[PDB]
């Protein structure tokens, strides 16, 4: 039951172009159905996962072996932690393409637009379904290609093809290392596949096993937003349709940037090297992010590129309980982060989908970028800024909300293991605080001149934003209760390479 | 229109005056009949700081074209059931400024006044006569 | 679960009825000490009715914000009289709990601020950013003496540990000769924030002065107002009891289903005493000062007080 | 960290707040008289919605929320460590460039030693 999250995409995308020669609104309306049983499909896959076994599989043979000792096919392994990834890209993404039938309507050409973005979320899944190392490099080549074609995508525009340029000619060099990374560790151990080579690499330590690492995760800090390498999230926010920034602050950057630093180092390159080496070399960039992504995230003047800055300073919390993470291995104190900074990604993708919503609506009504003339925009638009004030009250964390426990979690980590984190934690967020209480304050005012002529969406652009708030409000009900059940055995699972390496077997 | 639970404004009524060009004789009984000597909180009168508050106001000085939107303006903004008290000489026809180009004299042709006290000034115990039979008036009309 | 509906409902009508009428005997006492008889002792329970009585006002530029802050405000309060020391130990109080305590105690003042400056004016404007500044300067002069005291009553042993149920197990004045000194610095600190979170002495700034004496709530003008001053009454009753909580309990031990009622009034006449001095004396004493003024003093004799108070406590463990 | 079912009595005794607390309006909005909607402000009465006399008002203010200075000693360092880092941000490509490059040498020269 677990071929159908690639066929359906498939299905979707190479069918586009000869259904869009109905000249009217199909060329929608077979995007949206097929986006929507991909959902049912991945609430199928996680029951299944969660009710018994590690599941792997086999494209081709019944047994991943031949008339041999080793691994021939391609395999699939997808134990408790990649579920969750396929279980929440699969929800924003349907959020997301029922949200822009009226956004995006003025503009031409809009039969690219909808294979464009039936493939991000098919180059998505792959990554966290795949357990062979080169198919990783193809299905991370996917994803960056189709997000190069969506945000230069209004080439009209005077920085429409300016972000695309910075995103494109860095990108393409980081997404290079990567491949050299994999023609250097082909040669040295002999196989291809993230099981078996675990074991390889556990008898013969090269340098060529630390060099093929050292670039390996330089590379990939590059797909997130991590501290001297954040330059281009801030300029690739602005510069987009608001369907595209909620599917890429909440998603790209946590997919192929975090979740695949924590799968090629807790199961590849963990037998052999010290784990306490890589965690005070991630434990660094985890205190550059947060002071650098939330210093300047309160001396801004634009909309859009206030969250665009807010949303690279909450990487630095994901970072730093990962980080924690590994340089205490098996304990209560070091295992207790890692459970939170799993439930903190998944908090993150809802509000930040939640955040950017609501400022496409704004930016689409009056058309100003700028947040100093518009003030007393609750007065003729109540919905949109009620909506912006639950989603801006879940990030700094308030205790009826969720943004509470999936923040203790990494206060009292950072507290018990070394008493000076937890102060870098405290300023990093008093910043963020600061920056949403006066762009709060902004908009309860006087209404001024721009302003006073507007009115609300209609109903397909205003539907997303209730299943989004009713979700965060009853997901907040219940935090200890799925912080136990959960991602407690979510972050147990990962540590256990034994298991991982003998059900492969 | 005035319904049933107004009784208790007869117990505890706040005021705010309203000058428009007084010569600060009646100001100071204003103020000093609520020193230690001429006693009135203890009815619960209470000087406020804003028209939206109060509900008796207090008009002195006689009417000067240049305050004379003001004190059309400023009589919205109390809520209902409020009365208008004029003190002294000068909202009674002027004194000595009745032939100017200037003073638009009496109060009555601007808003609608309830009580008058003559004098200039009142001694302070004429306003307590005032503001007693003025809210004795509006405890009639009550029932 | 229900028979906790049943405190919240009766404690929350007692309440409301006794802060009132210690508002009352403090007029009183004020008007007598300059020459003057004053008014009548119930005086608030006719200026509520009163304040109900009348006609409400909306401005035409007011949000949805304005009709609907002078709620939050009062629920704020009415929800947190079930965390707060009584006398007997609270109803919900469980191993967290104190900063369920800090946190609904700061955001009842944020309510009120964005109620006021969700208007038209700008005279709400100004009186806002007066408020702010004054609320963030006053609230790191608490934590650090309330997390002293809880960190410092849970060496000699308890099972709630940083809950205000915890801090009628043992007190401040049993650790020997160097706590007596902290006593004091402590009493200092307290008196001192109680003072400036009712905002009445020194501290009457953001009030009834905005330029002259205009105030914060120059615009709430109907129901509005009268609840707004019944919420700041139930606030003076729950910081001052947590003032005696922290400083000095001393309650009989009485068995019985009677000595609840006994321990809630000899808690109701230690709130009266502490009361008596800060508001009545230091209000009558001493007039307003600045709001640069304001600023600092508390970040320079009562936060530097704060910080030699738990280092010498410290020093006696 | 506090109780395990502890989340949902918070919302209980809130909700149970807000009905006595919007029960009270709905009692005191039938006695006594309505609302109506006028508009001035009752802020300095003298003008509304005027013109000229002299100048007046519609000046209206931005975020500024801060009117405050402790010690007057922190103000100074806040703002030098806010210009170096608001014009680190150049823009211009050989920044991205040599930032990833500087990056993958740091993380090698760690990782060789230990
Ligand atoms: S009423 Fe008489 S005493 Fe009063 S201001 Fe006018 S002239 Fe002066």
């Amino acid at each position: 039951w677990l071929p159908f999250i690639i066929i359906i995409p498939l299905l979707g995308a190479f069918s586009m172009p000869i259904v869009s020669l109905l000249k009217g609104k199909a060329k929608e309306i077979w995007a949206s159905m097929i986006s929507f049983a991909t959902l049912i499909v991945g609430i199928q896959v996680f029951r299944e996962v969660w009710s018994k076994g590690t599941i792997v599989y086999t494209l081709g043979a019944p047994n991943p072996f031949g008339k041999a000792t080793f691994p021939i096919r391609i395999v699939w392994e997808v134990d408790k932690f990649g579920a969750l990834m396929v279980l929440i890209v699969t929800f924003v993404s349907f959020l997301a393409v029922i949200y822009s039938i009226e956004y995006m309507k003025h503009d031409t050409g809009l039969e690219k637009f909808y294979t464009l973005i039936l493939i991000l979320e098919l180059g998505m899944l792959g990554i966290a379904i795949t357990g062979d190392i080169f198919n990783f490099y193809v299905f991370l080549e996917i994803m960056s290609i189709a997000s190069y074609a969506l945000v230069a995508f209004r080439n009209d525009t005077w920085e429409g093809i300016e972000a695309g340029i910075k995103y494109m000619f860095a990108g393409s060099l980081a997404s290079s290392f990567v491949l050299l990374g994999i023609a250097l560790l082909y040669g040295q151990y002999g196989t291809l596949t993230m099981g078996y080579l675990a074991v390889k690499i556990a008898e013969n330590p090269t340098i060529v096993a630390k060099v093929a690492l050292a670039l390996f995760i330089g590379g990939l800090l590059f797909k997130s937003g991590a501290a001297p390498v954040h330059m281009w999230l801030a300029d690739a926010h602005p510069a987009a349709p608001s369907s595209i920034s909620a599917m890429l602050s909440g998603l790209v950057i946590k997919i192929g940037g975090i979740y695949a630093i924590a799968r090629i180092v807790f199961s590849i390159f963990s037998p052999t090297i010290n784990l306490g080496t890589i965690g005070w070399i991630i434990i660094i960039f985890a205190c550059i992010t947060l002071i650098v992504g939330n210093a300047m995230a309160v001396v801004q003047e634009d909309l859009k590129r206030l969250l665009a800055y807010s949303s690279v300073g909450q990487i630095g919390y994901i970072l730093l309980g990962l980080g924690i993470g590994m340089v205490a291995y098996g304990t209560r104190v070091g295992e207790i982060a890692l459970a939170g900074a799993i439930y903190h990604t998944v908090n993150h993708a809802l509000m930040k989908a939640l955040l950017f919503l609501v400022a496409g609506a704004v930016i689409h009504e009056i058309g100003t970028r700028n947040m100093n003339e518009l003030s007393g925009l609750a007065k003729t638009m109540p919905k949109t800024t009620f909506a912006f004030l639950i989603g801006a009250a879940a990030i700094v964390g308030l205790p009826p909300l969720n943004g509470f426990a999936s923040k203790w979690l990494i206060y009292e980590s950072s507290a018990l293991f070394n008493p000076i984190l937890g102060a870098i934690a405290v300023i990093g967020t008093v910043f963020c605080t600061a920056a949403y209480v006066r762009a709060l304050f902004t908009f309860f005012g006087r209404p001024s001149e721009k302003v006073t002529n507007a009115r609300d969406p209609g109903i397909a652009m205003m539907l997303p934003m209730i299943i989004l708030v009713v979700t965060i409000i009853v997901m907040g009900f219940f935090p200890w209760q799925i912080s136990d059940r959960i991602m407690v055995p979510t972050a147990r699972a990962l540590w256990d390479v034994i298991d991982y390496i003998s059900s492969l077997m | 229109r005035i319904a049933q639970l107004c009784k208790f404004i007869g117990r505890s009524p706040w005021v705010f005056h309203v000058n428009s060009g007084s010569c600060n004789g009646c100001d100071i009984e204003i103020i000093a009949a609520l020193t230690p000597r001429y006693d009135a909180e203890r009815f619960g009168v209470k000087l406020v700081g804003s028209p939206r508050h109060a509900d008796i106001l207090l008009v002195t000085g006689p009417v000067t074209n240049q305050s004379l939107e003001r004190v059309k303006l400023v009589y919205e903004q109390t809520p209902d059931p409020k009365i208008v008290i004029a003190i002294g000489a000068c909202p009674t026809g002027g004194s000595v400024f009745y032939e100017s180009p200037f003073t638009n004299a009496p109060l009555d042709r601007i808003i609608p006044v309830d009580v008058f006290v003559p004098g200039c000034p009142p001694r302070p115990e004429a306003i307590l006569h005032g503001v007693v039979l003025a809210l004795e008036k509006l405890a009639k009309m009550i029932k | 679960i229900v028979y906790g509906v049943i405190g919240l409902i009766l404690i929350y009508i007692y309440v409301s009825v006794v802060s009132l009428l210690f508002s009352g005997i403090d007029r009183k006492l004020v008007a007598r000490m300059q020459r003057r008889i004053g008014p009548p002792i119930l005086q608030p329970f006719y200026d509520f009715l009163k304040l109900m009585s009348k006609e409400t006002i909306i401005p035409k530029t007011a949000n949805f914000m304005f009709k609907a802050a002078p709620i939050l405000m009062l629920a704020t309060v009415i929800a947190l009289l079930a965390y707060t020391p009584l006398g007997f130990p609270p109803i919900f109080g469980t191993k967290g709990d104190i900063i369920v305590f800090i946190y609904l105690l700061t955001l009842a003042d944020f309510f009120l601020v964005v109620g006021v400056m969700s208007s038209g004016s700008p005279y709400g404007r100004i009186g806002a950013a007066r408020g702010i500044a004054l609320l963030v300067s006053r609230e790191p002069a608490m934590m650090l003496g309330v997390f002293a005291v809880m960190w410092a009553i849970s060496k000699l042993g308890v099972e709630k540990p940083f809950s205000l149920s915890s801090l009628y197990e043992h007190t401040i004045w049993d650790f020997g000769p160097v706590a007596w000194v902290a006593g004091v610095v402590l009493i200092y600190v307290f008196m001192a924030w109680l003072a400036s979170e009712i905002e009445v002495g020194f501290f009457n700034i953001p009030e009834a002065e905005q330029e002259i004496a205009e105030g914060t709530l120059v615009e709430y003008s109907g129901r509005y107002l009268g609840i707004i001053k019944l919420a700041e009454s139930i606030k003076e009753f729950i910081a001052a009891s947590l003032v005696v909580a922290v400083l000095f309990p001393w309650q009989l031990n009485i068995p019985g289903v009677q000595g609840y009622l006994i321990n809630l009034l000899l808690h109701t006449l230690k709130v009266f005493i502490v009361l008596l001095v800060s508001k009545t004396i230091f209000r009558t004493i001493t007039g307003r000062l600045k709001i640069s003024q304001a600023v600092n003093l508390l970040w320079t004799r009562v936060f530097t007080a704060s910080v030699i108070g738990a280092l010498l406590l410290a020093l006696g463990v | 960290m506090f109780g395990y079912w502890d989340p949902l009595y918070f919302i209980i005794v809130f909700i149970i707040g807000l009905i006595l607390a919007y029960l009270l309006n709905l009692w005191a909005k039938k006695s006594g008289m309505g609302t109506r909607e006028v508009g001035e402000g009752t802020k300095i009465f003298i003008s509304g919605e005027d013109p000229e006399k002299v100048i007046p008002g519609f000046e209206h203010l931005e975020g500024y929320y801060t009117g405050r200075n402790t010690m007057w000693g922190l103000v100074n360092g806040v703002k030098k460590f806010f210009a170096t880092l608001k014009n680190d941000h150049t823009g211009l490509l050989p920044d991205y460039v040599s930032y990833l490059l500087m990056t993958t040498a740091f993380i090698l020269v760690i990782l060789l030693l230990r």
